């Protein structure tokens, strides 16, 4: 089962030069576990 | 050129390549960011900074991440708030816990917030979410109020795999979870 | 299965994938230690702690790195002290100058340093330096004084090109320094 | 065309942490000279 998302964000408008990424969950009045298994990253910025 | 790139299939009681904010931490070889207890937040991000554009030639980056995550629900009614990747400045720090996911404090569009968020929302909050009430998956840039969302049906305790690529050419975001 | 990995291709003035110490910066699409210049120390990390071996179980990584580098000095007789490829503690800090290469402060074995260091040395300092006076290429373990050393003819002023690689299986360190 | 290898079994795991940092260092006492890097690319594996 599968779910697309595609959109156009011009990033270089919205984010600093230098960025740091990462994961973010919450819970607040409910709640759930919520857990990463793997990771795989890759940027290339070409000069 | 500048690339950076790196893989983790398997997380240590101590890894020490990733900062953990709030609640994050490692355990059972798995990244925590909260456990099923109510009002928590955490974050965990990856240690090097990601030079993502630069002004002295106007170049940005493309991007690929791709990682499996479990959203572990009692009952698949009884669960908030959800989960994100984000893209924030070098000195980012928890934001907002509740359904503005550790990440943005208002819905209102704030310049500077400077975070994209890719995120993936359990509960509806009925001031800024899909009026239809489901989950889903939306893109989120300076506020809670994403600017596009997709339903996306939960199944609780179920691996969801994720990749989520940016192309610098044609500046397209794109999204992608299956349940296999 | 944890991998790192990253290429820079042309240093800029803003590099915050490093950690700079002593008087190390970045210039002229260049990374520079020294300038020519007496009395300095200059160094540079990459900011990511890398997982070099695990004990839990007991495996150590594969890892390779490739570089270019420049030494120029004023004629080929009056040049001093070295550049270092060097693995550390997360936590380190720059060591004695001259002719410790900024990386350890005795010749004596000392477990404490944790440091093993590939050195290109111009300058031979008789108390630790191979007694023929050539400029080498050298393994440290723990001490300024090599545990090998290979001599090599230094051309001021002409980019070399070097690869370190590790072999987990047999624990092999190889160097290779090219000049074209 | 002119080139230095050297080889040398240095089991690591004995001498260094589990985790490390990587990087260059150079210096200059009373003798001197310009000691830059141009680039730098890394890759490593651990199982
Ligand atoms: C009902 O409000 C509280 O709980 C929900 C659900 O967890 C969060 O969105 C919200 O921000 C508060 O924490
Ligand atoms: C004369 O001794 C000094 O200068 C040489 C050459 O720079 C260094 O090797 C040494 O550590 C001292 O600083
Ligand atoms: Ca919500
Ligand atoms: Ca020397
Ligand atoms: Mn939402
Ligand atoms: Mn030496």
């Amino acid at each position: 089962t599968s779910y697309t998302l595609n959109e156009v964000v011009p990033l270089k408008e919205f984010v600093p030069e230098w960025v740091r990424i990462g994961f973010s969950a919450t819970t607040g009045a409910e709640f759930a576990a919520h857990e990463v298994l793997s990771w795989y990253f890759h940027s290339e910025l070409a000069g | 050129t500048e690339t950076t790139s790196f893989s983790i299939t398997k997380f240590g009681p101590d890894q020490q390549n990733l900062i953990f904010q709030g609640d994050g931490y490692t355990t059972k070889e798995r990244l925590t960011l909260t456990k099923a207890v109510r009002n928590t937040v955490g974050r965990a991000l990856y240690s090097s900074p990601i030079h993502i554009w630069d002004s002295k030639t106007g170049n940005v980056a493309n991007f690929v991440t791709s990682f499996t995550f479990v959203i572990d629900a009692p009952n698949s009614y009884n669960v908030a708030d959800g989960f994100t990747f984000f893209i924030a400045p070098v000195d980012t720090k928890p934001q907002t816990g509740g359904g503005y996911l550790g990440v943005f404090n208002s819905k209102d569009y704030d310049k500077t917030s400077q975070t994209v968020a890719v995120e993936f929302d359990t509960f509806y909050n009925t001031a800024w979410d899909p009026s239809n009430g489901d989950r889903h998956i939306g893109i989120d840039v300076n506020s809670i109020k994403s600017i596009n969302t997709k339903s996306w049906a939960l199944q609780n305790g179920k691996e969801a795999n994720v990749v989520i690529a940016f192309n610098a050419a044609t500046n397209v975001l794109t999204v992608s979870l299956t349940y296999p």
